[PDB]
RNA sequence: GUUUAAUUCGAAGCAACGCGAAGAACCUUACCAGGCCUUGACAUGCUAGGGAACCCGGGUGAAAGCCUGGGGUGCCCCGCGAGGGGAGCCCUAGCACAGGUGCUGCAUGGCCGUCGUCAGCUCGUGCCGUGAGGUGUUGGGUUAAGUCCCGCAACGAGCGCAACCCCCGCCGUUAGUUGCCAGCGGUUCGGCCGGGCACUCUAACGGGACUGCCCGCGAAAGCGGGAGGAAGGAGGGGACGACGUCUGGUCAGCAUGGCCCUUACGGCCUGGGCGACACACGUGCUACAAUGCCCACUACAAAGCGAUGCCACCCGGCAACGGGGAGCUAAUCGCAAAAAGGUGGGCCCAGUUCGGAUUGGGGUCUGCAACCCGACCCCAUGAAGCCGGAAUCGCUAGUAAUCGCGGAUCAGCCAUGCCGCG
C-alpha cells in the first residue's frame, strides 16, 4: 500500500533504482504495478557564454528532474523488511507517504 | 462494433472514433456542425468521405485534446482514414496516391538565442 | 571593494532595505542566482567542470 | 520613466511581482 | 538562389470550386495571418454576381485573369558601365502570379467602403477591358513593346 | 579562441559527474555551500601527492567523500595520524557522517591534470618548457596511451611576448562523443607571473 | 501614493517639535528629505540638502502633500 | 555631444550602442558633497590592561559614530577554602599587517567574438627536384561541404564536414493518482463514483529511412521519378565551432607580474547623480484604421512556476485592491482569465467610438521611505500621426507577418530589453 515516488536528475540512476525497488517486494510479496513515469520536470537555465560584452552567443543548461512513481497493492509485513534492508542504492532521494 | 482513429498535427490531439451509423458527428458534445460555426476549412475536415463517395454512411464520435484549432481540424482529416483500414483496408489506393494518409508534420521552430521570432535576427547597423 | 562588500552582505543592518545577493567563489554582485548562489560566471566555471549535479548542457 | 520610482506611467518594463503584488 | 533552380510550392486547391486558382487568390488577400477572414471577402463577393446577373462568379473570374496576364515585359539589367533596362516575354507561371498580386492591390484603391466591393469591381471592370488591373498590365507592354529595337540580347 | 570545455561537453553522458546526489528545492545551495570548500580545502593541502578527482556521495545526512590520488603514502600518514585525523578535523565545519576513501592509481601518467600538474610543478622550477612537454606527451603515449595533446601559453622565457606551445602525437578527436578524453586544468604562479598549462589525453572509444 | 497612513522622519520631530514649546524660531541644519510637508508645520523654514548644500524656503499653507525634497533643486542646470 | 559639483568605468564598422546590467531610491555603487572611522568591514601571528562568551538599554549625534549603564561570568593545570595560571572570544593601546572597481588586456592565465559552419590544416610511404620545396590537397564534374566520382605519380591516414549526443515526424513494449461511459452500474447529467489501461497523456529502452527496389537518364558520383513507407534522397531544429589572423574584448567575473595608494586612492552613513537636454543615431513599443474599431456572449492550448509561497473561492470595493480562507511542499492545488477566433448590435470614412503622449484632481496596492526617480484604475484633457525622401533592414516554410502564454536575479528595485511556448 504505502506510497513512494522516485526523484532523480538522471533516469539511469532513477530507472535502475526504480527497477531496484521492485526487487524488494515484487520478488518478496504480491505483484506490483510497475513504475509510473511522471512527466519529467526541468529547470531550464540559459546563460550568456561570454563574461562581458558579447551578450549573444549564449549557451543553455538544464537541471532535469526525472520523477517516477511506484505503488504497491498489498503491503506485506515481510516485504517491508526487504525495503529498508536495501541500504545500497545511489545518489537519489525518495519519500514514503500515507 | 466501431473503429478508432488517431490524429495529431501541430501537436494537437483529436481522438477519432468511427461507427457505422447514419448522421451523428459531434465533438465532446457541442456539435461539429455548430462547434465549428463560421469556418472555411470546415468542409475540409471531412474530405475522405466525398472522395470515397461515402459521407452519408458511417458515424463518428470525436474527442479533441488541446492543440491548435486548424491543427484540431487538420488532424481530424487523418483519424478518419487513420481508422477504418483495420477491417476496411481496401480504402487505400484511392487515398494514398491522391495523398491524404500522411501527417504533414510541420512543427514550429523554437525560439533561439541571439534572435527574435526563432529566425528573425535583429536589425543590423554597420554604423 | 572586492574584499569589502561581501562582508556587508552578512551583518544585515538596515531594514529589509539592502538585502541583496552575492556569488560565492566569484563574489560578484549582480547576475547572481538564488538557486546556485553563483554569478553567471562563477556557475559555468563549475558547470562545465562538473561540480554542479544534474547541470548538464541543454540540447533541444 | 516607465516603471521606476515616482510617476504613474506604465508597467510593461518594471514588472509587478514583489512590487506591490499579493504575497501572503 | 544561384545553383539549383529550386522547387515551386504546390498549393491546396479550393473546396467550394474545383480549381487551385481559387485558393491561389484567397491566400493572396490574406493579411496578418488571417485566413478565414479573407475567404469571406471573396465568397461574399461571389455571392454578389450571383445576384448581380446570370454570370457565375467563377466562369467569369478567369476572363479578367486572361485580361490581366500580359505577354511581353521589361526587366532591369546592367550592361556596359551604367544602368539600363531590358525587355523580354513573360514567364507563364510568373504571368499568373503577376496577375493575382496585381488584382488584390487594386482592391484598396477602389473607392468602396466595405470589403468584397473592392474585390469584384476590379474583377468585373476588367472582365471587358476597362479596369485598373488592365491599365498597369498594358503599361508594361506599353513600356515593353515600344522597345522592339533592343534586338540583340532578347534571347 | 573557441572549443568549449570538452568535459563540459561530455558531462551529461560518458563520464558522469565529479559528484553524485540528488538535491531538493531550497536545499541545493545549502548542500553545495560546504560541498565546494571540501574540494577547495584539499586543492592545496593534499597537493603534494597528485590530486586529480574528488567524488561526493550523498543522499541524506550522511556524506561519503572519495578521493582519487596517485601517491597515497603521504596523505595516509605514518599510520593514520593523517587520513583518520583529516576526517575528524573535517567535520569541524560540517558535522556530517565523516566518511573517506582513497582509490589507488596504477598508471599516473594517464590522467590529464596529473600531467598538467606535473608540468606546472616542472614549469615553476626554471625548466625547459618545449622540452618538458615533449618528454611529457611522450611518456603519456608511452604508458599505453593512444593519443595526447598538451598546450601551454604564457610568458615562455619571461620575454615580453606571449606565444603558446605545442606537444602532441596522434589523434585527439575532441568533437566526438565516445572518444572519452580527460582534460587538464593547471596553473603556475611564477617569477614573471601566471601560466596556462592544459592537456588532452585521448584514451579509447565506444 | 500615501495610503492608509502618512509619515515624516523621526529626528525631524526632534528637530521640529521642540520649535513649538514656545512657538520657537526658524533656524535649522539637518539632513532629511523624503519626509512629508507637515500641515502642523507651515510656520518655519527647513534646512533641506540638495547635494553640496542645504537650500531652504519659507513654507506656505498650500504645501502639504508634496515633499520637502522638491524645494531643494539638485541638478544645477535650470 | 552638452552641462551640472558627480553626470563612475568599459564597450567603438561589419565584431559598441534593449551591450558587462538577467536589477542606476538610499546600499547595489564603483561617481559627487558633507559627517565620521582608522590594525580596521577581512584573514594569519606576537605583547599589554580589562575582561570569558552573550543578551539588553540610554543620552546625544541626521546616520554612522561617540560616551555610558544593567546583567551576566563558561571550558582545562592545583588548591574546599582568601586566592596563582591557561585555550577561545570581545573592547581598548604597539605592531607584522592586510585592503584598493587604482594603472598597464601592449606584459598575462582563463573565458568570448570575427572570418565561420567558411572549408580548410597537416602526416607516413613513394615520386619529381642539388636544395629550399612541389605532388598528395592540383584539372573536369557534383554537393551544404577536401562530399564524392573520373583522371592524375600517387597511394593511405590524422585534425576538421558528417555521424555517435538532444528535441520533434511513425510505431512496439513496459507501467497507470492525467485521461475514460471508447462497454457497463449511481449520477446534484461534472470524469463526481464503482470500475477498467486500448485510446489521451506521460518517460525508459527499442524497430524504422540505408538510393533499399523498380521504370528510365549521365560511364562515375549523381539526376526526373515512381511504388511501398509516416517521411526519400540531409525529413525538420538544437548543441558541437579545426590550423590560424584580428599584437581583437575583457586587471570591472576571478587569479596574477610590475608601478602606485596605507593616517589614505582603505572603510561606514545621509543626500544627490548615471533618468540631467537646443540636439542626433542605434534597438524596440502604438499607430496613423473598414481584411476596421468598441460592447456583450460562446470553445481549443504548448511550455514554465510556486508552503511560510502560489491564491481559488466568499464578501466588501463602480477599480488596482482589502478581511476571511479551501487546496497544493506539487501530472492532483493553484498562477490561469489567453488574444486572433465564432455569433449579435453599434460606429458608414471621420481626423473618426483609430492611437494613447502630456497634464489637473482623485485612489488602492511593497517596503525604514515612492518629488527628480512605481504601477493599475476613475472624470477628463485627448498631440503629432492620412503611410513616409535619399537610402536602408530580416526573411526561402509552419519560416515571414500577426495574436497571445511563461521563466530567470527578489525586502523593493531597472523585465515592452533577454531566454523559452504556443
Ligand atoms: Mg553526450
Ligand atoms: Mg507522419
Ligand atoms: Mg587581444
Ligand atoms: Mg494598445
Ligand atoms: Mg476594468
Amino acid at each position: 500500500k504505502i506510497r513512494i515516488k522516485l526523484r532523480g536528475f538522471d533516469h539511469k540512476t532513477l530507472d535502475a533504482s526504480a527497477q531496484k525497488i521492485v526487487e524488494a517486494a515484487r520478488r518478496s510479496g504480491a505483484q506490483v504495478s510497475g513504475p509510473i513515469p511522471l512527466p519529467t520536470r526541468v529547470r531550464r537555465f540559459t546563460v550568456i557564454r561570454g563574461p562581458f560584452k558579447h551578450k549573444d552567443s549564449r549557451e543553455h543548461f538544464e537541471l532535469r528532474t526525472h520523477n517516477r512513481l511506484v505503488d504497491i497493492i498489498n503491503p506485506n509485513r515481510k516485504t517491508i523488511e526487504q525495503l529498508m534492508t536495501l541500504d545500497l542504492p545511489t545518489g537519489v532521494e525518495i519519500e514514503i507517504k500515507t | 462494433e466501431q473503429y478508432y482513429g488517431t490524429g495529431r498535427r501541430k501537436e494537437a490531439v483529436a481522438r477519432v472514433f468511427l461507427r457505422p451509423g447514419n448522421g451523428k458527428v459531434t465533438v465532446n458534445g457541442q456539435d461539429f456542425n455548430e462547434y465549428f460555426q463560421g469556418l472555411v476549412r470546415a468542409v475540409a475536415a471531412l474530405e475522405p468521405l466525398r472522395a470515397v463517395d461515402a459521407l452519408g454512411r458511417f458515424d463518428a464520435y470525436i474527442t479533441v485534446r488541446g492543440g491548435g484549432k486548424s491543427g484540431q481540424i487538420d488532424a481530424i482529416k487523418l483519424g478518419i482514414a487513420r481508422a477504418l483500414v483495420q477491417y476496411n483496408p481496401d480504402y487505400r489506393a484511392k487515398l494514398k496516391p491522391l495523398g491524404f494518409l500522411t501527417r504533414d508534420a510541420r512543427v514550429v521552430e523554437r525560439k533561439k538565442y541571439g534572435k527574435h521570432k526563432a529566425r528573425r535576427a535583429p536589425q543590423y547597423s554597420k554604423r | 571593494a572586492r574584499k569589502a562588500l561581501i562582508e556587508k552582505a552578512k551583518r544585515t543592518p538596515k531594514f529589509k532595505v539592502r538585502a541583496y545577493t552575492r556569488c560565492v567563489r566569484c563574489g560578484r554582485a549582480r547576475s547572481v542566482y538564488r538557486f546556485f548562489g553563483l554569478c553567471r560566471i562563477c556557475l559555468r566555471e563549475l558547470a562545465h567542470k562538473g561540480q554542479l549535479p544534474g547541470v548538464r548542457k541543454a540540447s533541444w | 520613466g516607465k516603471g521606476d520610482r515616482r510617476t504613474r506611467r506604465g508597467k510593461i518594463w518594471r514588472g509587478t511581482y514583489g512590487k506591490y503584488r499579493p504575497r501572503k | 538562389a544561384r545553383r539549383r533552380r529550386a522547387e515551386v510550392r504546390q498549393l491546396q486547391p479550393d473546396l467550394v470550386y474545383g480549381d487551385v486558382l481559387v485558393t491561389a487568390f484567397i491566400n493572396k488577400i490574406m493579411r496578418d495571418g488571417k485566413k478565414n477572414l479573407a475567404a469571406r471577402i471573396f465568397y461574399d463577393a461571389c455571392k454578389i454576381i450571383q445576384e448581380k446577373t446570370g454570370q457565375e462568379p467563377l466562369k467569369v473570374f478567369k476572363q479578367a485573369v486572361e485580361n490581366v496576364k500580359p505577354r511581353m515585359e521589361v526587366r532591369s539589367r546592367r550592361v556596359g558601365g551604367a544602368n539600363y533596362q531590358v525587355p523580354m516575354e513573360v514567364s507563364p507561371r510568373r504571368q499568373q502570379s503577376l496577375a493575382l498580386r496585381w488584382l488584390v492591390q487594386a482592391a484598396n484603391q477602389r473607392p468602396e467602403r466595405r470589403a468584397a466591393v473592392r474585390i469584384a469591381h476590379e474583377l468585373m471592370d476588367a472582365a471587358e477591358g476597362k479596369g485598373g488591373a488592365v491599365k498597369k498590365k498594358e503599361d508594361v507592354e506599353r513600356m515593353a513593346e515600344a522597345n522592339r529595337a533592343y534586338a540583340h540580347y532578347r534571347w | 579562441g573557441n572549443k568549449i570545455h570538452p568535459i563540459g561537453f561530455r558531462l551529461g553522458i560518458t563520464r558522469d559527474w565529479e559528484s553524485r546526489w540528488y538535491a531538493g528545492k531550497k536545499q541545493y545551495r545549502h548542500l553545495l555551500l560546504e560541498d565546494q570548500r571540501i574540494r577547495g580545502l584539499l586543492e592545496k593541502e593534499l597537493y603534494s601527492a597528485g590530486l586529480a578527482r574528488v567524488d561526493i556521495e550523498r543522499a541524506a545526512d550522511n556524506v561519503a567523500v572519495t578521493v582519487h590520488v596517485a601517491k597515497p603514502g603521504v596523505v595516509i600518514g605514518r599510520g593514520g595520524e593523517r587520513i583518520r585525523v583529516l576526517r575528524e578535523e573535517l567535520a569541524k565545519l560540517t558535522g556530517k557522517n565523516v566518511a573517506l576513501n582513497v582509490q589507488e592509481v596504477q598508471n599516473p601518467n594517464l590522467s590529464a591534470p596529473l600531467v598538467a600538474q606535473r608540468v606546472a610543478e616542472q614549469i615553476e622550477r626554471r625548466f625547459a618548457v618545449r622540452r618538458a612537454i615533449k618528454q611529457a606527451v611522450q611518456r603519456v603515449m608511452e604508458s599505453g596511451a593512444k593519443g595526447a595533446k598538451v598546450i601551454v601559453s604564457g610568458r615562455i622565457g619571461g620575454a615580453e611576448q606571449a606565444r603558446t606551445e605545442w606537444a602532441a602525437q596522434g589523434r585527439v578527436p575532441l568533437h566526438t562523443l565516445r572518444a572519452n578524453i580527460d582534460y587538464g586544468f593547471a596553473l603556475a604562479r611564477t617569477t614573471y607571473g601566471v601560466l596556462g598549462v592544459k592537456a588532452y589525453i585521448f584514451l579509447g572509444e565506444v | 501614493s500615501l495610503k492608509k497612513g502618512v509619515f515624516v522622519d523621526d529626528h525631524l520631530l526632534e528637530k521640529v517639535l521642540e520649535l513649538n514649546a514656545k512657538g520657537e524660531k526658524r533656524l535649522i541644519k539637518t539632513w532629511s528629505r523624503r519626509s512629508t510637508i507637515v500641515p502642523e508645520m507651515v510656520g518655519h523654514t527647513i534646512a533641506v540638502y540638495n547635494g553640496k548644500q542645504h537650500v531652504p524656503v519659507y513654507i506656505t499653507e498650500n504645501m502639504v502633500g508634496h515633499k520637502l525634497g522638491e524645494f531643494a533643486p539638485t541638478r544645477t542646470y535650470r
